[PDB]
């Protein structure tokens, strides 16, 4: 059923093997665009446009609607890269550049404007917490055996 | 109290004396009274069962003791007979030294929780006594690695020893 | 210690003279019996090892391995029940002989008291596995699989031999006890660093190390079902057990030139885990995840922190088990469909629910979910690494990024999801698969409750 | 006017937005018949064998095992050591390693600069 | 096959008000809008040479896509919704009926008897349904994903089993 | 969700056509085919498809949404889509 | 002493009992959902008995019932931090779980895996309340993944859905990102403070826990869904509305922030370490509440208003207020359970519908759920003498007069206004508006069990803190007098939060085409954050896992250098040395030069 031809061989340099490899992946002769051949290892395999499995028609009677596959038709080299669970290549209502501008523009505002408030916080015009017994240092962990200078206060 | 306070000191028991000036019956107390009568008493009798049946035969165990061997310091170089004993003795002391910081840790652990927020001063001696245990534990064992040995322990002990001995001579000025 | 050695030696006349029908019934019924006999070796002292005789001894490090090997041996028996039923009886007896002989060489290897006796029985194990991988393999490349296996392991093994005899002529004995008591600092001379290179690269190769790891993807994937588990479960770990043994005389040069290996493990563990998430063959995943966990324990030995030796043993047994169920599970999909592509079979709980239950608990075991000893051993490596370097966490923390990113990934594309309506081959689960599944995973939760015995000698 | 959408590697331009798919031409109309026919036979050789009561085994997909061999086996028989392959291997192999070496070698010695004349805290670090 | 204006503007008008109803929510507002897009849609159903008919169509899609409700309403049971592929977890093939255990086979005897005759009519009509299909198949296999019927006497409509034996849409 | 029946679900849709003021209550028929038996063509049909879909819950696929055009051939599909034998 | 511990330890024991009956299958199918309902119910009623001990005595105590092993100086033991934080969290938690799972069995009633579901809820509490009772940080970590990997299973209740499986991936991913710092804190704690016990960690008085609290802050970001690792809750809603109500409303998300309040003795020690807590918390509240300002569902708004709230409790500890955070989560669960509870009632009554724009007139047709939604929003939107008073009014005033960054304040008033804003936005689209459901009328709530489950939590949603206000001791340092303008800001920010929604609700009443704008989309698609984070970084890294991993390095490069090249060398020069011409003359000719080189060149004679 599967002897030698179906597996990718060399890169189909000549048009004759271009057509044979197009038949090998049971595609048409004209729409066959093999991967670029420069130390890449793909050879016979054709360039597949970035069409994820989520992007394909969900209303089609797919043999394998898990990732919207069918029987026998060619498969992307990075098929598992772009499947419905994983990353998707699908149209969005508004341009990817726009996300880049808002996402950068949005997030950049706070840590900038939150840097400003790092110098300018908010509080109430209320004095410190004057505390009895040298400001808890007797019982605030600090060792009292060494001279614990009593910082005491009075009601002003 | 199968243990004893000399190794396991615990704070004394001081409890308040409630004065219910209110009128509502205290539900908490009634929950205890039903609890001891309904839960404690039956399992207590089962516990009283296991007492005298354990008492009809009481086989005794005794402590396993080892005579202190000559140490690697008097163990002859490259000797293999008396190296055995001193290497054994040091490793037991290694296991021993882990369990005493454990005991101080357990003493440390109980000191905080049983003394509440007051542990900040109530564990002040408990905090301090650990530091001398830990720092001396490091001087006993530190940077010895998985393949620690009595020779390597002495090598570290020696390494510290002449460093402070030279420092003491330098401190003489 | 011939309590365990001889009954396994005798097991060869046993299987060979057994009747036509029993053989496997015979093979299991006594291999379990030997397993509880080896379960005796759980008797350790504090630090003085169990020195049974002049040539044989065991310690808190070896014993968990012995129980792992001896109890493993029944598992590939039942695992091979399906795969090898069609073959005639004589080769059936021969195949069991290879399994028994392999476990035979394993138990003596882990228990040798002289370094060269360990070495002779260290690489004596490739001879039966080469038979197993090449003869009983399934796919065509299995021919090149064996060549990659032995040649990689041997390429480092011979330098060890030359180093070992040198220590013999220099110190006077390669025995573990003598070399430990008379351990001397390995100086920084160029002669000594190559001596360190000789006594380390042998185990590093079948550790494996990043770059020196190609054999497992080209062997475990095309190894027979029984052969595949045994390689990853224990035959990975001779180098490890040796590694903590020979690292008693390589100080201090280890702390000075382990950086290239600590490098290659740390980047490799992320690299192997990341590529593990991007294979089309499920069998390659357990292979690539295996080295990822295995690259972790090389880090443990290099820092040689007590805590590092803690998790080195625990993760060894944990991963050694962990690869076992996954290979057993990955087997169960294979012969049902005669392919090892995760894409072809998806959402098997809609057809095999009980298989899915086993699949997920083995997966979360790979996740190192506490209280399972997978985490606690793996965690101790993190603590030792932080003691070595606080920064270490991020690169390895990236390993707690990719593992579950793939270790539940085949779940949601092998056992979880919807089913393709064309495979009517998938049938009910023969009780053997679930039964061996039970003996495979149930232990790991059992000794989880009591981790001290498999923690290691550093207790 | 209004904001304009742009194609991307993952936010690809929709067919609805692209006027090229709307360029009705005889070459495209005549082309669709071939894909219709080849998918028809593939659907046909899917259904018959699937719906065949005698087919008790698994109906393999020729495209499936072409991909599996491609993604793993065909690489090196078709691989060529181009200069860019060496560079990518350098910056994804030895390169990232030296990144970890330089960062890990530094802090390690930075720690070693701390211990010797006592400037490191070891108050509780007794579990080395 | 290729899409022509009628197929495509029917596709347009589906999504367009799906955005509009989701835009307006309340029925009556969208009601006035939906019926006025109808007039707006027939306000030009007499255009001259197809180039303009295509060019105005291009203007329809672009304003549609930026007039597309960014968060549109999708019915859950259909692709994109909450109930989409929800019950595929309960979906289970019919061949699990065959490997039922004999003790359990005798606990559902009538239902297994009915499957026996259902798979019986599967086998006795499979070979006739397929042989008729190949002879009536035009050369070069099928020219489209169509299916010939049981046009003759005493036959079943070819390639019927899986689609007749399709699991119910609510397998529960 | 009840044991939905084709008879109940079609009488729902024959209401929509009689609620279609354009589709006269006398112009109601189980085979009221919109472009030639009724005159309201594909454009005057696809909005009704959404109208029934808006009141049906399911979304009939677009390939046959424009195509299933006679009330009985539509209600055949909700019989298929719900897959109930009544 | 005699009571207290043994009672609550029984609670952990007694609802584990449903699980090992389930494995033994002693349950007769439909009995199990009610069977576990009962056991959880008594687990509640018994949990008050330790609670009553705390109101009167106030004492707490730690139990170490088992010792796992001793790592030299570290003896890992089964230690439970049983205290006020532990004991009072018990009854509120599982009563909420007991309340919801009743609404579950009414909702979840057709799928034949009722038992499999119900046990899945049962073990879910087991991992939860062991975190709040755990003392050693290892035990807390055990429950930390325990909920995490089980949310994966629970949200993946339907394997038919691939989005559910997709949703679990980032849910585990973001949770895993959080627990890296948990490991980092573990690593720091095991090296520096060389301990695991929470009591030991604080009592060592580690006054410089920079790296630990960085880790714990990272841990919250995943578990409590802070900024960056927020969108997993917008993913986890796919899991059934009950379990989504059970897990991802306020019950296990608060575990992450509860971790910081557990670490309070050392959480607030470093003033700087407090600072970026206010920073992380503030951005959530602005971002998450912004997302809920426009959401065409009934699940996202609740989740965002939670993550906005989870961006407030740790603000209080950011201003050194542990208990004020702690009471916030208690009320958080009290009303947020309902908001999802009634929302799921709409999904069940009106057949599987979630978006706001598909149903109207829910006031008259759905009275009780309308009343429940009214009070639940009323409870959360700061209203005196309810959950909002003792919690939302208290926190707003507290951050207002305590030392804080100006923007850390600013988000709270804005977000609280937004919480008051979109709460009425869904109330409008729910009830105010003509029916938008299919002509087939099926909306109903006559099921008493659903009605019962609501009213059992109604008492919480209106009473809440008052039942325990004076009962709990005051750990908060009061201010008494303070300027009046920002004390009423909470009641101020509510009112313009209302009518701004109201007028926009009337824009949906107003017959006019409302133009699309970036602001509406920005809120609906989470500021376009998942559009990139769930798409860009994962695509690049794993594409590198395709080329740089296998094709470039592993399958080619490492396999080129050592094996292929060296094997080639053997192969390459073999034929230069093996294959020879065979003529006799050259062979002995070769013997010639061998004599000289031996005799002359090296001169073995010399
Ligand atoms: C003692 C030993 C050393 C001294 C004796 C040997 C001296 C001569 C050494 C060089 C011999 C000739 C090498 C031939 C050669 O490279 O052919 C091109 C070779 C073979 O090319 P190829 O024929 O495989 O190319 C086709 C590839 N496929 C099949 C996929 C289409 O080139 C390569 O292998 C790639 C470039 C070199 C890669 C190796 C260099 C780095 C080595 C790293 C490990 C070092 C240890
Ligand atoms: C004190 C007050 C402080 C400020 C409060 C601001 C928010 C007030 C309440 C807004 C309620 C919005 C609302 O009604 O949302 C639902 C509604 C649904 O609209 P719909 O019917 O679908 O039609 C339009 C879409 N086609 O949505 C709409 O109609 C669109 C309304 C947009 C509201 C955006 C809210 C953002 C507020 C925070 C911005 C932060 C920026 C930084
Ligand atoms: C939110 C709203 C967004 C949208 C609104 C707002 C944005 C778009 C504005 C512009 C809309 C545009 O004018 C019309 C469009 O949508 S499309 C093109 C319609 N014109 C043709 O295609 C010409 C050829 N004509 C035919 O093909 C047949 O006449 C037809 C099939 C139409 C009826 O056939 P009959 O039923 O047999």
């Amino acid at each position: 059923h599967v002897t030698k031809d179906m597996f990718p061989g060399p890169y189909p340099k000549t048009p004759e093997e271009r057509a044979a490899a197009a038949k090998k992946y049971n595609m048409r002769v004209e729409d066959y665009e093999p991967y670029p051949d420069d130390g890449m290892g793909y050879g016979d395999y054709p360039k597949l446009p970035d069409r994820s499995q989520q992007e394909r028609d969900p209303w089609y009677d797919w043999d394998h609607p898990d990732l919207r596959l069918n029987w026998g038709e060619p498969i992307h080299w990075d098929l598992d890269m772009y499947i419905r669970n994983r990353v998707d290549t699908s149209p969005t209502p508004v341009s990817w550049n726009t996300m880049c501008k808002h996402l950068s523009g949005f997030v950049a505002f706070m840590l900038f404007m939150f840097w400003v408030g790092e110098i300018y916080p908010s509080y109430q015009p209320v004095g410190p917490k004057q505390y009895p017994y040298n400001d808890l240092y007797l019982e605030r962990g600090g060792d009292p055996t060494k001279e614990p200078e009593p910082v005491v206060h009075y009601e002003i | 109290d199968s243990w004893d306070k000399d190794v396991y000191p615990e704070p004394p028991r001081r409890t308040p004396a409630p004065a219910p000036q209110t009128s509502l019956p205290n539900p908490v107390t009634y929950l205890t009274k039903i609890f001891d009568l309904l839960v404690d008493r039956p399992v207590t009798l089962a516990r009283e069962f296991i007492e005298q049946q354990h008492a009809k035969n009481r086989y005794y165990y005794y402590h396993r003791e080892f005579r202190r061997v000559p140490d690697i310091t008097e163990c002859e170089e490259k000797d293999i007979l008396c190296m055995f004993e001193a290497e054994m003795q040091w490793r037991r002391d290694y296991k021993v030294d882990q369990e005493i910081v454990n005991i101080i840790q357990e003493r440390l652990k109980a000191c905080q929780q049983r003394e509440g927020e007051s542990y900040r001063q109530n564990c002040a001696k408990e905090l301090e006594q650990f530091t001398q245990v830990s720092k001396a534990f490091q001087d006993r064992y530190s940077d010895l690695g998985a393949h620690y040995s009595a020779r390597k322990c002495l090598a570290k002990q020696k390494q510290r020893m002449l460093a402070e001995r030279k420092a003491a001579k330098e401190a003489a000025a | 210690m011939l309590k365990i050695i001889i009954p396994t030696t005798m097991l060869l006349p046993m299987t060979w003279m057994s009747k036509h029908n029993m053989i496997w019934i015979n093979a299991t019924v006594h291999s379990l019996l030997i397993s509880l006999i080896s379960l005796s070796l759980l008797n350790q002292l504090g630090e003085n090892s169990l020195n049974f005789s002049l040539t044989f001894f065991s310690d808190s490090l070896s014993a968990p391995l012995l129980v792992l090997t001896t109890w493993l041996l029944p598992l590939m028996l039942m695992a091979s029940q399906s795969h090898l039923s069609k073959e005639t009886t004589t080769r059936k007896k021969l195949y069991i002989t290879m399994l028994i002989l392999l476990q035979l060489f394993l138990i003596m290897t882990f228990t040798a008291t002289e370094l060269i006796l360990f070495y002779i029985l260290f690489e004596a194990t490739l001879v039966p596995t080469l038979i197993i991988i090449t003869r009983w393999g399934n796919q065509t490349e299995r021919l090149n699989a064996g060549l990659y296996f032995l040649f990689y392991t041997l390429a480092g093994s011979l330098p060890l031999l030359v180093a070992l005899v040198y220590i013999q002529n220099t110190t006077g004995s390669l025995n573990f006890l003598i070399i430990h008591y008379w351990s001397h600092p390995l100086s920084n001379s160029w002669s000594n660093i190559f001596m360190w290179l000789a006594c380390i690269m042998a185990f590093m190769v079948k550790m494996p190390l990043y770059g020196l790891h190609l054999w497992l993807p080209k062997a475990h994937v095309e190894a027979p079902i029984a052969g595949s588990m045994v390689l990853a479960a224990v035959l990975l770990k001779l180098g490890g057990y040796g590694m903590m043994r020979i690292t008693t005389i390589l100080n201090p040069l280890t702390n000075y030139m382990a950086y290239p290996f600590l490098m290659l493990s740390m980047w490799g563990m992320i690299m192997t885990s990341s590529i593990c998430l991007r294979q089309t063959d499920l069998k390659s995943l357990i292979a690539y995840s295996s080295v990822s966990h295995m690259a972790l324990v090389i880090v443990a030995i290099m820092i040689q922190t007590p805590w590092s030796f803690m998790g080195a043993t625990a993760l060894m047994i944990a991963h050694g088990l962990t690869s076992s169920m996954l290979f057993c599970l990955a087997n169960t999909n294979y012969e049902r469909v005669h392919s090892r592509t995760m894409i072809l079979a998806r959402g098997l709980q809609t057809l095999l629910p009980l298989m899915a239950t086993w699949w997920l608990m083995a997966s979360l075991t790979n996740l190192a979910l506490p209280p399972s000893i997978n985490l606690i051993g793996e965690l101790f490596i993190i603590t030792a690494s932080f003691s070595w370097s606080n920064i270490t966490i991020i690169l390895m923390g990236m390993n707690m990024m990719i593992t579950a990113l793939y270790s539940l990934y085949m779940l949601i594309t092998t056992q979880r999801g919807k089913y393709t309506h064309h495979i009517n081959n998938i049938k009910a689960s023969f009780t053997r698969e679930n039964a061996l599944m039970a003996l495979h995973i149930l232990p790991l939760l059992l000794l989880t409750l009591n981790p001290k015995m498999i923690l290691g000698p550093l207790y | 006017s209004f904001p304009k959408y742009k194609p991307s590697r993952l936010a690809t331009l929709p067919a609805t937005l692209d006027p090229a798919e709307y360029d009705i031409s005889p070459e495209t109309r005549k082309a669709q018949a071939e894909r219709l026919a080849i998918r028809s036979r593939l659907k046909r050789e899917y259904l018959l064998q699937y719906n065949d009561p005698n087919r008790l085994g698994v109906i393999e997909d020729p495209a499936l095992i072409r991909w599996t061999y491609a993604r793993s086996a065909n690489i090196y028989p078709n691989f060529r050591p181009t200069p860019k392959t060496s560079l990518l291997g350098a910056l994804f192999g030895i390169g990232p390693l030296f990144f970890w070496y330089y960062v890990f070698k530094t802090d390690r010695d930075k720690k070693e600069k701390l211990i010797q004349e006592g400037k490191l805290d070891q108050t509780f670090n007794i579990s080395y | 096959a290729y899409l022509t204006h009628q197929q495509k503007v029917l596709r347009l008008y589906k999504r367009a008000l799906r955005h509009l109803e989701s835009w307006c929510v309340h029925r009556d507002k969208y009601r006035y809008f939906a019926c006025l897009m109808r007039a707006r849609f027939d306000e030009h159903k007499n255009e001259k040479d197809m180039v303009k008919a295509t060019q105005l169509l291009r203007q329809a899609e672009e304003e549609f896509w930026y007039g597309q409700h960014p968060q549109p309403y999708i019915f859950p049971e259909s692709p994109g919704g909450t109930s989409y592929e929800r019950y595929e977890c309960y979906k289970v093939p019919e061949w699990c009926l065959d490997d039922w255990h004999p003790s359990e086979k005798a606990m559902y005897p009538d239902y297994f008897a009915k499957r026996e005759q259902w798979k019986r009519l599967r086998r006795e009509s499979w070979e006739r349904e397929v042989k008729q299909l190949q002879e009536e198949t035009p050369p070069g296999g099928p020219r489209t994903e169509a299916l010939p019927p049981a046009r003759k006497e005493g036959d079943l409509p070819p390639l019927w089993w899986h689609i007749v034996t399709r699991p119910r849409e609510r397998p529960m | 969700a009840p044991p939905l029946t084709l008879e109940a679900i079609k009488d729902r849709v024959l209401y929509v056509l009689k609620l279609y003021d354009k589709i006269d209550p006398e112009k109601l028929s189980v085979n009221s085919h919109f472009m030639k038996d009724l005159g309201l063509d594909s454009l005057d049909q696809v909005e009704i498809i959404m109208a029934m879909e808006d009141e049906f819950g399911f979304e009939i696929p677009d390939i046959d949404a424009e195509k299933l055009m006679c009330p009985q051939e539509i209600v055949d599909y909700i019989a298929d889509k719900k897959d109930v034998y009544e | 002493m005699n009571p207290f511990a043994s009672l609550t330890l029984t609670t952990l024991i007694i609802l584990t009992i449903p699980i090992m009956m389930s494995n033994s299958n002693i349950y007769k199918t439909n009995l199990y959902p009610n069977y576990v309902k009962t056991t959880v119910s008594y687990a509640f009623t018994l949990s008050l008995v330790p609670l009553l001990m705390f109101m009167h005595t106030g004492q707490e105590m730690i139990i170490s019932n088992w010792h796992w092993m001793t790592l030299q100086t570290v003896e890992l033991s089964l230690s439970f931090k049983m205290d006020y934080f532990s004991v009072m969290f018990i009854p509120v938690a599982l009563f909420v779980t007991w309340s919801i799972m009743e609404f579950s069995m009414w909702y979840m009633h057709s799928d034949p895996f009722i038992n499999r579901f119900f046990k899945y809820l049962v073990l879910f509490l087991i991992t939860m309340m062991i975190l709040v009772t755990a003392n050693n940080l290892f035990q807390l970590f055990i429950g930390w993944e325990g909920v995490g990997i089980m949310s994966f299973l629970l949200i993946g209740w339907w394997h038919g859905r691939t989005d559910a499986n997709t949703a679990a991936l980032q849910a585990i991913l973001y949770n895993r990102i959080g627990d890296i710092g948990f490991v980092l804190s573990m690593a720091w704690f095991l090296t520096h403070s060389n301990a695991w016990d929470l009591q030991q960690i604080f009592m060592l008085n580690n006054e410089c826990p920079n790296m630990p609290l960085i880790g714990l802050l990272l841990a919250a970001a995943g578990k409590s869904a802070q900024f960056g690792l927020h969108p997993w809750l917008p993913s986890a809603m796919e899991g059934p509305t009950p379990v989504s109500a059970l897990l991802h409303s306020s019950t296990m998300v608060v575990a992450g922030v509860f971790l910081l309040i557990r670490f309070y003795p050392l959480m607030e020690t470093n003033k700087l370490v407090q600072t970026m807590t206010l920073c992380l918390g503030a951005i959530t509240t602005l971002f998450t509440a912004l997302c809920a300002i426009t959401q065409n569902d009934i699940k996202k708004i609740v989740a965002f208003s939670t993550s906005s709230q989870l961006g407030l409790m740790m603000v209080t500890i950011g201003i050194n207020q542990p208990h004020l955070a702690f009471l916030h989560i208690c009320m958080h669960a009290f009303f947020k359970a309902m908001l999802f509870m009634c929302s799921g009632s709409i999904i069940h009554s009106l057949n599987d519908e979630q978006d706001i724009r598909k149903m109207g007139g829910l006031y008259k047709a759905m009275p009780f759920t309308t009343t429940a939604l009214i009070i639940g929003s009323l409870a959360l939107t700061g209203m005196p003498y309810l959950t909002g008073f003792y919690s939302k009014d208290l926190i707003i005033e507290a951050v207002n007069m305590s030392y804080t960054n100006a923007w850390a304040l600013l988000m709270t008033l804005i977000a609280t206004s937004l919480t008051a804003a979109y709460s009425t936005r869904i109330i409008f689209f729910a009830f105010l508006g003509k029916p938008r459901f299919p002509p087939l009328v099926l909306i109903n709530e006559n099921n008493p069990l659903l009605i019962n489950s609501i009213k059992r939590l109604l008492i919480g949603s209106i009473f809440a803190g008052f039942i325990i206000s004076n009962n709990i001791p005051p750990m908060t340092v009061p201010n008494t007098t303070m300027p009046l303008y920002m004390k009423m800001t909470a009641l101020i920010v509510t009112i313009m939060g209302f009518m701004l929604a109201l007028e926009l609700n009337n824009t949906t009443y107003y017959l006019k085409f409302k133009y699309p704008s970036q602001t509406y989309k920005f809120s609906n698609m989470l500021g376009y954050y998942p559009s990139i984070m769930h798409r860009l970084p994962t695509y690049h890294n794993l594409s590198m896992s395709q080329k740089s991993a296998s094709s470039l390095l592993d399958l080619i490069w490492l396999e080129t250098i050592l094996p292929k090249t060296t094997s080639f060398i053997q192969m390459k020069m073999s034929i230069m040395v093996s294959n020879q011409k065979g003529l006799i003359k050259l062979y002995f000719l070769s013997f010639l030069i061998t004599i000289m080189i031996s005799m002359t060149l090296f001169n073995y004679h010399e």
